[PDB]
């Protein structure tokens, strides 16, 4: 669970940041 | 392994700069990484703090959990530079923490772990876009 929680948050932020720059 | 060596140089340098405070393609990549690596932490400080606490890294060599995390992040089959820079930025955040607890801590095992995941698991994805050129252009500002 901890590793999954961390991965979920990293993925959310990564995709957010990607979309920000992709725009 | 030029791509591995180049990647490790960029990531190691960024992590070291972050943790301590202190060719041209690699230089432009590192300049970009400073800018956007720092950028992605902004607003996400609380998130990074919370992740670090759950990660519970024991020492400079304790990289296995982080590697599992990074592989899991990619396990939906999506790869992009926002994800990659977030992982490196979080790596730097963790490296800064390791130095804060023990100033004799080396960032190298962490940088190697991050580079391993990126270069080994996304080798062809990186090569097809001339490696760090994809990163530099994705985050290129005019
Ligand atoms: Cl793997
Ligand atoms: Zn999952
Ligand atoms: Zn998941
Ligand atoms: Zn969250
Ligand atoms: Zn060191
Ligand atoms: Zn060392
Ligand atoms: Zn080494
Ligand atoms: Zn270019």
């Amino acid at each position: 669970r901890p590793e999954i929680w961390i991965a979920q948050e990293l993925r959310r932020i990564g995709d957010e940041f990607n979309a920000y720059y992709a725009r | 392994d030029d791509l591995y060596r180049q990647s490790l140089e960029i990531i190691s340098r960024y992590l070291r700069e972050q943790a301590t405070g202190s060719g041209a393609a690699g230089r432009r990549a590192l300049e970009t990484l400073r800018r956007v690596g720092d950028g992605v932490q902004r607003n996400h400080e609380t998130a990074f703090q919370g992740m670090l606490r759950k990660l519970d890294i024991k020492n400079e060599d304790d990289v296995k959990s982080l590697s599992r995390v990074m592989i899991h992040v990619f396990s939906d089959g999506v790869t992009n530079w926002g994800r990659i820079v977030t992982l490196i930025s979080f790596g730097a955040f963790v490296a800064k923490h390791l130095k804060t607890i023990n100033q004799e801590s080396c960032i190298e095992p962490l940088a190697e772990s991050i580079t391993d995941v990126l270069v080994r698991t996304k080798r062809d994805w990186l090569v097809k876009q001339r490696g760090w050129d994809g990163f530099v252009e994705f985050f290129h500002v005019e």
